[PDB]
RNA sequence: AGUGGAGCCUGCGGCUUAAUUUGACUCAACACGGGAAACCUCACCCGGCCCGGACACGGACAGGAUUGACAGAUUGAUAGCUCUUUCUCGAUUCCGUGGGUGGUGGUGCAUGGCCGUUGUUGGUGGAGCGAUUUGUCUGGUUAAUUCCGAUAACGAAC
């Protein structure tokens, strides 16, 4: 904080400074099964 | 030094593909009776985080979640 | 177990990725709890620039700004600094990765810009590239003003003035504490015996082109004293002219 | 007309006004005086090696390069060269030169035709209005 | 012993090709680019998607600007970078109009940062106004202004 200030002419917004300096499974196995099916479907070798 | 002529050549690239504009998509989520009771047309998501706010895309056979990709039958 | 070999497989995929769809296990990385372990399994140091662009795309698209901050600070920024240092320019995929990282500005400023500035070893080419990247992206006024306060309060390096100048070129409405910090930084350059480059003079010149209508008379005379003590044969008459023809309010 | 003869060239400007545009005299009368129209075509050498380059945008077909192959190319920076081969289906070509070309350089070719005046002779001339300044 | 004559292979010219990518042409051009290239290694060719800046002006956006996306239909490509499904994402904006206005530009010029130690021809002397010369040479010797010695030269550096 400095000493030379805005003096006059309005304050529109107050600004938030205390967030910048003050900062510092079934789906999984289903996706695994989908990945395995996709890896198996790259070479099908069975269907006619 | 020796400049260049800058050959112009006209190529029309005005036609570019954009997605369609959906207007007022909130109106089909809820149906309200004349008394004032709200009926929810779309299924609520029972997920870990996006509950009580997120609706389902209503497929021809199933429902789809638009934040965590939950699929039903 | 079975998860570990699948993530070794997608580690092998991401080391050679050029285009196309990624495996769905890669796209559900932010939704999982122990993301750091599987991410270290995927070995981000050996990733391809297109793969890291897609990773930044996924991580920026999925909220939770703290985790995006950690990804930008830990993985993306070291890759950018390594690619500028060796190739002397930034790759196309990594450039669009930094733009899609500026899709999330709060994690970007506190994760990419400010850590790079406080590292101290930021070169001039990195400053030019990152400043052009923030020039392209439209930035929120609050985040830009907070970052400008940050870079004004920091210790001086030659790369910092490029960032400050390209933030002043955004022509946003400035909070008055931010302008106080800027004027105090420049008046902190009043007694320095070090020869200052044309970059610092151009940053001061930009501050006088854009924000001369919101300067008090006392700090106006202080800036005239600053020009008197630290002159340039070319820019200082123009800064003096722009300070002389300024109306307040 | 047998020379000497004074020669004036006027332009019908607007509202029946004659504006003097050129003054001079009559040189010898002959139809065998060849008037040659030049057309200059420019191409950008975008793949430069030693003493030969790959140049584009001067042509856009492959057989245009074969048609104008015999014409010697010159350069805005003083080089003189000749078309060796076309490579692409587009108008990309290999061109040999006497020296090495700069990156900021442009290859160009001069083409010539003979042009004859248009028969728009009529002895009737409109009567001018008195001259005034705008 | 061969090579040059023969078959094969490789290199350079030339000839073909849409492309047959490329610097070097009697040693230092000639299996050099670690170059034994089926994808990369490729500098070449034929096609096809994508988007390509800031600033100013004019629109739209909170009656969502825009981001993310499961399944299926397409083109030569598992293109949510299009359609059916439009579900979420809360400004992080994208649509035209422009302009020696250009910047992750190319190139030249000037000057500086990171590391320590303190056979040629000068210096002085002699000759000539000067270009120049002497040193740097009769003889013997040595790869050699080297060595022995003579000596208007004496000492040296690389
Ligand atoms: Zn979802």
């Amino acid at each position: 904080s400095s000493v030379m200030r805005r003096n006059e002419q309005l304050t529109l917004h107050d600004e938030r400074f205390e967030k910048f300096y003050e900062q510092y499974s079934n789906r999984l196995q289903e996706v695994l099964n989908d990945y395995y099916k996709e890896k198996a479907e790259n070479c099908v070798k069975l269907n006619t | 030094a020796k400049k260049r002529k800058k050959k112009s050549y006209t190529t029309p690239k005005k036609n570019k593909h954009k997605r369609k504009k959906v207007k007022l998509a909130v109106l089909k989520y809820y149906k309200v009776d004349e008394n004032g009771k709200i009926s929810r047309l779309r299924r609520e998501c029972p997920s870990d985080e996006c509950g009580a706010g997120v609706f389902m895309a209503s497929h021809f056979d199933r429902h789809y979640c638009g934040k965590c990709c939950l699929t039903y039958c | 177990p079975r998860v570990l070999e699948v993530y070794r497989g997608v580690r092998e995929v991401l080391s050679k990725y050029r285009s196309g769809k990624l495996p769905k296990a890669f796209k559900i990385i932010p939704a999982l709890s122990n993301w750091e372990q599987i991410l270290y399994v995927t070995e981000p140091e050996a990733w391809t620039a297109a793969a890291m662009y897609q990773a930044t795309r996924i991580f920026a698209s999925n909220l939770k700004e703290r985790m995006a901050q950690r990804f930008y600070n830990l993985v993306l920024l070291p890759r950018v600094r390594d690619d500028v240092a060796e190739y002397k320019r930034l790759n196309f995929h990594l450039y669009m990765a930094l733009k899609k990282a500026l899709f999330k500005p709060g994690a970007w400023f506190k994760g990419i810009l400010i850590p790079l500035c406080e590292s101290g070893t930021c070169t001039l080419r990195e400053a030019i590239i990152v400043g052009s990247i923030i020039t392209k992206c439209s930035i929120p006024v609050l985040h830009s003003s907070a970052a400008m306060l940050k870079i004004a309060e920091m210790e001086y390096s030659g790369a910092n003035s490029i960032f400050l100048r390209l933030l002043l070129d955004k022509k946003y409405a400035l909070p008055y504490r931010v302008l106080d910090a800027l004027v105090f930084h420049f008046l902190g350059f009043r007694t320095e015996k070090r020869e200052l480059p044309v970059l610092w003079h151009q940053c001061l010149l930009t501050l006088v082109q854009r924000y001369k209508a919101d300067l008090a008379t006392d700090q106006k005379e202080a800036l005239l004293e600053l020009l008197r003590l630290q002159p340039h044969p070319q820019l200082s008459p123009e800064i003096r002219r722009e300070l002389q023809s300024a109306v307040p309010r | 007309t047998f020379p000497p003869a004074s020669v004036l060239l006027f332009k019908q400007k607007s509202n029946g006004m004659h504006s003097l545009i050129a003054t001079g005299h009559l040189m010898s009368v002959d139809p065998d005086r060849m008037v040659i129209k030049r057309v200059v075509l420019s191409g950008h050498p975008f793949k430069i090696f030693t003493k030969m380059a790959v140049v584009r945008y001067m042509f856009f077909n492959r057989e245009d390069v074969l048609w104008f192959k015999p014409v010697e190319l010159r350069t805005k920076w003083g080089r003189r060269g000749h078309i060796k081969e076309p490579l692409g289906t587009h108008g990309h070509m290999k061109c040999s030169f006497d020296g090495k070309l700069k990156s900021q350089d442009t290859v160009l070719m001069n083409l010539y035709k003979r042009v004859f005046p248009k028969w728009t002779y009529d002895p009737y001339v409109p009567e001018p209005v008195p001259w005034l300044k705008s």
